[PDB]
């Protein structure tokens, strides 16, 4: 299905960290929100922000050998006339 | 029992795009309006006839605020700046730079020597009116700031953000006195002190308005029935007659509640799009409402109650 951004992938990885990147959309993003947690896990999800100017990120502090679910939200911002929110996100799974 | 009878008296057309905010002047003579057409427009509060088009911003404007003497105006725009205007001349006195992102909201303190601003940079800034200098930058939130407002003596600032937080700030020190949290943590789209400065009206994007006491972090009243899940809609205390809660809505209606019994007492129909802003006249039972792109107009309503 349609999503912003597109083609989310893992560029490189360590046993305890991940290097992710995506396609910077033609439309410009005010800021990205990257959420990550254990795949199917009951444990809550950690999240941080990424400027809409950069299309890469590094997720540290992970545990080795466990499946992780990475999700990137692309928020579009503006004045009061436009509602603040995100396009449909994109998610990938990766095992450290 | 006692209900108001607000009635459409005027429709204020002239704005090119969506209207973002409407505010009455303290002297009750004028009505300011900000829009996405990068313009500000001044109207008569009593007959609604156009007066002045005031411009300067390079992008749209989300909020506008009056000074205490009804002689100045401040505007929050998407050009990352605020601008102080002389209403009489309609000219840019000072331009406030420093927010680095969309400036969403703004307000004068009752002394009108300070200006508070909230932006998409997740910060609250306190500006100096005469010099245009940024006196303080409060790292208030971790999400876009939706509303900022002083109290009656201007000793306190209240702020709201999409992080779902409501923070009261000491104007003098810039320190945070209290944080109002909800365990569900929905985005807070609007906050405002009550006229007596003892209460705080907060809007969350779960179709809910709540009256807060802020001395004690306890919810007193809760108002529902309206639709609010996407837009940052203004809300007001109506005190000039009966005690009501006035707010715009996403079903193109102006909702009016009974402040005490929390019941809906009137729903003003007429707008074509989402009513984004509402304003109450300081001395008269008059309501000013504006709407978005499919309704580029402002409406004046008067009641006997």
């Amino acid at each position: 299905v349609s999503s912003v951004p597109t083609k989310l992938e893992v560029v490189a990885a360590t046993p305890t960290s991940l290097l992710i990147s995506w396609d910077a959309p033609a439309v410009t993003v005010v800021h990205y929100v990257i959420t990550y947690g254990e795949t199917g896990g009951n444990s809550p999800v950690q999240k941080f922000k990424v400027p809409g100017s950069k299309s890469t990120a590094t997720i540290s502090g992970l545990k080795p050998g466990v499946d992780y679910t990475i999700t990137v939200y692309a928020y579009q911002g503006g004045g009061r006339w436009h509602p603040y929110g995100y396009y449909s996100p994109i998610s990938i799974n990766y095992r450290t | 029992t006692v209900k108001p009878n607000y009635a459409l008296k005027f429709t204020l057309a002239g704005h090119t795009k969506a209207v973002s905010s409407v505010k009455f002047s303290p002297n009750g003579e004028w009505l300011a309006s900000s829009s996405a057409d990068k313009l500000i427009k001044i109207w008569g509060a009593y007959d609604g006839k156009f007066e002045k088009t005031i411009s300067g911003h390079k992008l749209g404007i989300s909020d506008v605020a009056w000074s205490s003497d009804s002689n100045l105006l401040v505007s929050a725009s998407d050009d990352k700046t605020l601008k102080i205007w002389d209403v009489s001349s309609g000219k840019c006195l000072k331009t406030l730079k420093g927010h680095s992102n969309y400036v969403f909201c703004c307000n004068f303190n009752p002394q009108s020597n300070l200006i508070v601003s909230g932006s998409f940079d997740e910060s609250v800034r306190i500006w100096d009116v005469k010099t245009g200098k940024c006196l303080k930058t409060l790292p208030a939130h971790s999400d876009p700031v939706s509303a900022v407002h002083f109290n009656r003596d201007g000793s306190l600032i209240v702020s709201s953000s999409y992080d779902g937080l409501c923070r009261i700030w000491d104007t003098a020190s810039g320190q945070c006195l209290k944080t109002l949290i909800d365990d569900d943590n929905p985005p807070v789209s609007f906050v405002k002190f009550s006229p007596n400065g003892k209460y705080i009206l907060a809007a969350t994007l779960d179709n809910t308005l709540k009256l807060w006491d802020y001395s004690k972090g306890k919810c007193l009243k809760t108002y529902t029935g309206h639709k609010n899940e996407k837009y940052c809609i203004f809300a007001n205390f109506s005190v000039t007659g009966g005690k009501w809660i006035v707010s715009g809505s996403e079903d193109n209606l102006v909702y009016i509640w009974n402040l005490q019994t929390k019941e809906i007492v009137q729903k003003l129909q007429g707008h074509t799009d989402v009513v984004i802003s509402t304003a109450c006249h300081p001395t008269e039972n008059i309501i000013a409402s504006a709407a978005l792109e499919n309704d580029k107009t402002i409406k004046l309503w008067k009641s006997d109650c």
